[PDB]
RNA sequence: AAUCCGGUUAAUAUUCCGGAACCAGAAGGUGGAAUCAACACGGCAACGUAAAUGAAGUUGGAGACGUCGGCGGGAGCCCUGG
């Protein structure tokens, strides 16, 4: 049955050399040459992937609309829901602290 | 190459000025594809039928330039 | 059934290297293979990655550990804990 | 007497909730009139059960012992992290 | 006028990022 | 002769192997803070680093001067975590993981990466498992008397930092390694040190061990403390050899 | 014992305005049809004031002290209470249930809630409500 | 960062030809959007949209990663009925 070759000088199996098969409109068999897959964002607190965002090599996401690339919410597309309502009632509770220390300092 | 589902769409597209031509195919199974060349892209209509096809035909400007494969 | 009368984990292993150190890994893969529980979260999933860390599983409590080779406390951990304890304890009061 | 007893007691006869969700309802609604938080929670979550009592005016006991232990204090056979207490009935906890 | 309001900064360790004092006793000449 | 395997130990093919190791670990360079009060850092990583027993700790301070984070390599402790706050400086309180003077801790505190020379930023006890007991201060010109984990009693300025607690990564060296290649991959990350070939395997042209129609040494294996290189080899300036029974 | 009655002031943990300080104005405890669980119709501020000081010129203050204000039916797990409460003049019966359904009520509301929040602003009563927690 | 098919020569082709695309940079050529004082709305929420002002500084992410084992899907191939 009919065999392939890789389409660039390129004459191994590298990261680089990825490829998949076509069948064309001339019924031949042959290679295209294709990207690493994409990566989700991750979550700077958890490291989960965020959600809303697409995986796209770097470069990829030069060419999204801005609201793409995030979500709209405080520390959207950089901190996942979870973490940032962490940090919220975080933030608030040691604020709280804080205040209370000072008043029974005096 | 982009498909336009729109008749109103696709009338608007022509009436633009990247629109150069447009072109005429019609298939085995009686449907007219109307093909219109913008700078960038191709824009398809499918028209399933033949007196809606002669309504858009004559619908167009009448300076466009219709090409019948 | 028992599949093992005495080697257990270490019948991978299988004839080599002598049954006194067969015996000496088997007791320490016992200890490093085994699940410890967190003292923060309650839950039995702490389980070693390379010597000295371990993890934990779960939505809460993603923290990493700083534990012995082998288990998660050692005794001389343990034991300089509660020296150091005291320690602190005695110049406080 | 222990607390285990006293909660022994008021799981008898009397009103609770388990885990953290119940709880913050129970806060919110003015109905809890003291919770217990096991001595290993989330400190993070500890200090917000504490300001939901407060602002509540409920007790807090933050009592030594596990979720583990706590939850086989109330005889259930699963970790309890905190305790909301609605009706002592015909206990003496409050 | 009630919206001027006060907002020191203590500067003690830990606290603030300490504010730019004169270096010029340990510049590096 | 030829210049034996000793002496071609000097760079090449025998440095360290650090492509994957993440930093130096280091104590953190002593400031206004540590000095006078303390500063506060969070543990954001504990991780294995490639070569070493012990784990290292990845701590985040701020800077008091600039707007910005300073990350520092810690060798971790014992119990320490990610999340955990530890606190740096003369004020520090004796917590497991806290680094402090070791003239601020009293006698007989387990500590770790201590300094030789006040800011020197941690030169004892910090492989796996290991630590430094205090054994006592004299005020009057401040001197601290350590023990470290060879036996050695050692005199220390008491103000060179110390972390309280022992170095994680227990005890790793009661593990028999069992096979060849074990010892291949831990030294596959260190240097080019394994396996090594006996002196008297040799020919006399490799070493002073080669040669014979058996393989022996031939003279003592006892050899002076002022031999030149290429003669220093075998038991190097021993005081004493053979089976011990019984030492201090 | 109520925590969440109207007048007092909580934090949003949840949604779009997470962070931001509202103040409450119904507390539906009980589940409706629309939203069938324990919610609450809440005024936050959306984009708070930025501070002004002596050497700001009199245009440039009134510019920097703006509120824009939101309106929004919140599930109560998406609070978190606070301490401090506002006093809530005349924003006691204008937000009902029935707004939400036309915007036009909508931009009404939120005029309203502009204007009460902007005075409230200036002569600070409430200065905590209007300062941006950060985090 | 970004290209595919079909065709073509005695002899080159993802490079030529036909057709159909894509990326990057520059200027700003129209259209649209927001702003009457300021930079949009929806959704309880996860989050959504054709656009939805954001300087310094900082922080986060992607680039970015071993090896073996079986399990589930897809594509091409293989096989099969008209
Ligand atoms: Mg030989
Ligand atoms: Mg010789
Ligand atoms: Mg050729
Ligand atoms: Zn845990």
């Amino acid at each position: 049955a009919q065999r392939v070759t890789y389409r660039r000088r390129l004459a191994y199996n590298t990261r680089s050399n990825k490829t998949r098969i076509i069948k064309t409109p001339g019924n031949n068999i042959r290679y295209l040459h294709i990207k690493k897959l994409g990566t989700i964002p991750r979550c700077g607190d958890t490291g989960v992937p965020l959600q809303g965002i697409p995986a796209l090599r770097p470069r990829e996401f030069a060419r999204l609309s801005h609201n793409q690339k995030k979500v709209q919410r405080a520390y959207g597309g950089c901190l996942s829901a979870n973490a940032v309502k962490d940090r919220i009632v975080r933030a608030f509770l040691i604020e709280e602290q804080k205040i209370v220390k000072q008043k029974l300092k005096q | 190459p982009r498909q336009i589902s729109d008749i109103k769409q696709f009338l608007e597209i022509a009436r633009r000025k990247d629109a150069t031509s447009a072109r005429i195919k019609k298939n085995t199974n009686k449907d007219v594809k109307f093909k219109l060349r913008c700078s960038k892209y191709l824009y398809t209509l499918v028209v399933a039928d033949a007196k809606k096809a002669e309504k858009l035909r004559q619908s167009l400007p009448p300076d466009l330039t219709v090409t019948e494969v | 059934t028992k599949r093992t009368k005495k080697v257990g984990v270490t019948g991978k292993y299988g004839v080599r290297y002598g049954a006194s150190l067969r015996r000496d890994v088997r007791k320490i893969e016992v200890q490093q293979h085994s699940r410890y529980q967190c003292p923060f979260c309650g839950r039995n999933t702490v389980k070693r990655t390379a010597a000295g860390i371990w993890c934990c599983n779960g939505k809460g409590c993603k923290k990493v550990l700083a534990g012995g080779a082998w288990t998660v406390t050692t005794a001389a951990a343990t034991s300089a804990r509660s020296t150091i304890r005291r320690l602190r304890e005695m110049v406080e009061v | 007497d222990t607390i285990n007893a006293k909660l022994a007691l008021t799981m008898k006869s009397g009103k609770y909730v388990l885990g953290y969700k119940s709880t913050l309802k129970t806060l919110r609604s003015g109905k809890a009139k003291l919770i217990l938080i096991a001595g290993n929670c989330p400190p993070l979550r500890k200090s917000e059960l504490e300001y939901y009592a407060m602002l509540s005016k409920a007790n807090v006991h933050h009592y030594a012992g596990t979720n583990i232990d706590l939850g086989t204090a109330c005889g259930k056979l699963f970790r309890v992290g905190v305790l909301a207490i609605t009706d002592a009935g015909d206990s003496d906890i409050l | 006028n009630p919206l001027f309001v006060s907002r020191p900064r203590s500067f003690g360790i830990g606290q603030d990022i300490q504010p730019k004092r004169d270096l010029s006793r340990f510049v590096k000449w | 002769g030829r210049v034996i395997r000793a002496q071609r130990k000097s760079g090449g093919i025998f440095q360290a192997h650090t492509r994957l190791r993440k930093g130096a670990a280091q104590l953190r360079t002593l400031d206004f803070a540590e000095r006078h009060g303390y500063i506060r850092g969070v543990v954001q990583k504990i991780i294995h680093d490639p070569g070493r027993g012990a784990p290292l700790a990845k701590v985040a301070f701020r800077n008091p001067y600039h707007y910005r984070t300073d990350v520092e390599t810690f060798v971790a402790t014992e119990g320490m975590y990610t999340g955990q706050f530890v606190y740096c400086g003369k004020n520090a309180a004796l917590t497991v993981g806290n680094v402090l003077p070791v003239g601020e801790m009293p006698e007989g505190t387990i500590i770790s990466n201590v300094e030789e020379k006040a800011g020197d930023r941690g030169a004892l006890g910090r492989s796996s498992g290991n630590y430094v007991i205090i054994v006592g201060h004299d005020v009057d010109t401040g001197k601290t008397r350590v023990k470290l984990p060879s036996g050695a009693k050692k005199v220390v300025p008491s103000s060179a930092r110390g972390v309280v607690g022992i170095v994680a990564g227990g005890g790793r060296i009661d593990k028999p390694l069992l096979k060849a290649g074990r010892a291949f991959h831990k030294y596959r990350v260190k240097r080019n040190c394994w396996p090594r070939t006996r002196g008297v395997a040799m020919n006399p042209v490799d070493h002073p061990h080669g040669g014979g129609n058996h393989q022996h040494v031939g003279h003592s294996t006892t050899v002076p403390r002022q031999s030149a290189p290429g003669q220093k080899v075998g038991l190097i300036a021993a005081r004493r050899t053979g089976l011990l029974r019984g030492a201090a | 014992v109520k925590i969440l009655k109207p007048g007092k002031v909580a934090l949003i943990t949840r949604g779009r305005f997470a962070g931001k300080k509202v103040v409450i104005l119904q507390a539906i405890d009980q589940g409706s049809k629309s939203h069938p669980f324990g919610h609450a119709v809440v005024a936050g501020v959306e984009r708070y004031p930025l501070k002004v000081t002596k050497s700001m010129g009199a245009k440039r203050i009134a510019r920097r002290s703006r509120v824009k204000p939101f309106i929004k039916v919140v599930n109560y797990n998406h609070l978190m209470p606070t301490r401090y409460a506002l006093e809530l003049d005349n924003l006691k019966g204008l937000i009902t249930a029935d707004t939400f359904k036309e915007p036009t009520q909508r931009s009404a509301a939120r005029k309203t809630v502009k204007k009460t929040f902007e005075e409230k602003y200036q002569s600070g009563k409430s200065a905590w409500f209007f300062t941006p927690l950060r985090f």
